[PDB]
């Protein structure tokens, strides 16, 4: 019940940059707030305890401040090993509470995704189901929106997607979405289109195949 | 110094009970104040506080998981046990146990954590994947490795001779309880009629490996 | 609500 909703929720910064991320609390939590940096693959790591105390063994570049309802955790100089997700936790009220997480990815020039749409395969099409997939390749930033349409009826609740982790080289992301219809449903509609919205495109771009032509 | 660790079943069925165990070593639960809590993290979402148990036995649970959680400590082994009943696919996540302080003022934060042991719910038996083609100057082709369980499967292209342009997305756990992931490689057209593209699929958990080529 | 030990 003790909300606490951490501000800036997806930084986008380079190495050497200086960023300040916040964590707001709905009720005052004295100075019982802790900060952690998690880096894909493993467990959370303590950086700041008691809101302003640097945890032994943690780089001097991390610092914390605030009391009651406002707390901040600054990174004087951004390191490579700093590109991860950060969390704040208050331990003043039960239940102990974590914020939603703020994540800072490597910054690169905005890149619009290359969109491809793959119709179901004839072989899959007789096992009783149809999986059509949409690929949004190498883009930045991470935020992208995919909308499926079958004969123009916006599809909702029958597609799934997963995104790769930022490429260690070109720093782009790639997404994959899967529309899964039951075979019969697939064979009684024409236009299957995948429409992508992204910072890199002025107006959304669509990709479609008309089932049997 | 202090190191805790997580044990239990990586694979659990909807309804039953998940018994996880935190084995630590660097402290004991006899030290005054010392606490050990359980924090869990869904696939790709945030941390969620579960429960905490202290040296002298109080225990606070998560108001939302209260009637499903039970935390205990056996001080002769230095393990903490957490039992979460009637689990469902939504309880699929990575479960962590962490060590909290004790007054010497800085009993204010979970300073050391176990490493994590990811649990996944799914009343589902081992099951090999069906590999379907995802096919067509930049051009994309790929393979849809469908309905396998549990993880993991491995995917390479051309027996490894082609590693750039590839992408082997994170599998998604479907409503059916089965997994499904795609592996796409981006080549430049031309080669499309002269080059050959085959994804080598291997799902060790069920002994099913599949070389499945791809084209227009 | 509810406080924690050290509050």
């Amino acid at each position: 019940a003790l909300q606490l909703t951490q501000s800036p929720s997806s930084l986008s910064a380079s190495v050497g940059d200086r960023i300040t991320i916040t964590c707001r609390a709905s009720q005052g939590v004295t100075s019982a707030l802790a900060w952690y940096r998690q880096k894909p693959g493993s467990p959370p790591q303590l950086l700041i305890y008691d809101a302003s105390s640097l945890e032994s063994g943690v780089p001097s570049r991390f610092s914390g401040s605030g009391s009651g309802t406002e707390f901040t955790l600054t990174i004087s100089t951004l390191r490579p090993e700093d590109f991860a997700t950060y969390y704040c936790q208050q331990l003043h009220f039960y239940p102990h509470t974590f914020g939603g997480g703020t994540r800072v990815d490597v910054r690169r020039t905005v890149a619009a995704p290359s969109v491809f749409i793959f119709p179901p395969s004839d072989e899959q099409l007789k096992s009783g189901t149809a999986s059509v997939v949409c690929l949004l390749n190498n883009f930045y930033p991470r935020e992208a929106k995919v909308q499926w349409k079958v004969d123009n009826a916006l599809q909702s609740g029958n597609s799934q997607e997963s995104v790769t982790e930022q490429d260690s080289k070109d720093s782009t992301y790639s997404l994959s979405s899967t529309l899964t219809l039951s075979k019969a449903d697939y064979e009684k509609h024409k236009v299957y289109e995948c429409e992508v919205t992204h910072q890199g495109l002025s107006s959304p771009v669509t990709k479609s195949f008309n089932r049997g032509e | 110094r202090i190191t805790l660790k997580e044990s239990g079943p990586p694979l659990v069925k909807p309804t039953q009970t998940l018994t996880l165990t935190c084995s630590f070593s660097g402290f004991s639960l006899s030290d005054f104040g010392v606490g050990v809590g359980w924090i869990r993290q869904p696939p790709g979402k945030a941390l969620e506080w579960l429960a905490i148990i202290y040296s002298d036995d109080d225990k606070r649970y998560s108001p939302s998981l209260n009637t499903r959680l039970t935390i205990t400590k056996d001080t002769s082994k230095n393990q903490v046990v957490l039992v979460m009943t009637r689990v469902s696919p939504v309880d699929t996540a990575t479960y962590f146990c962490a060590h909290r302080r004790g007054p010497t003022g800085p009993v204010n934060a979970m300073d050391v954590w176990g490493q994590g042991i990811t649990v996944t719910i799914s009343s589902t038996s081992t099951k090999g994947p069906s590999v379907f083609p995802l096919a067509p100057g930049t051009a994309a082709l790929g393979c849809l490795v469908k309905d396998y369980f549990p993880e993991p499967v491995t995917v390479s292209w051309n027996s490894g001779a082609l590693t750039s342009g590839v992408h082997t997305f994170p599998a998604v756990l479907q409503s059916s309880g089965l997994y499904s992931l795609s592996s796409v490689v981006t080549v430049p057209s031309s080669s499309l009629g002269t080059q050959t593209y085959t994804c080598n699929v291997n799902h060790k958990p069920s002994n099913t490996k599949v070389d499945k080529r791809v084209e227009p | 609500l509810e406080l924690d030990k050290w509050a």
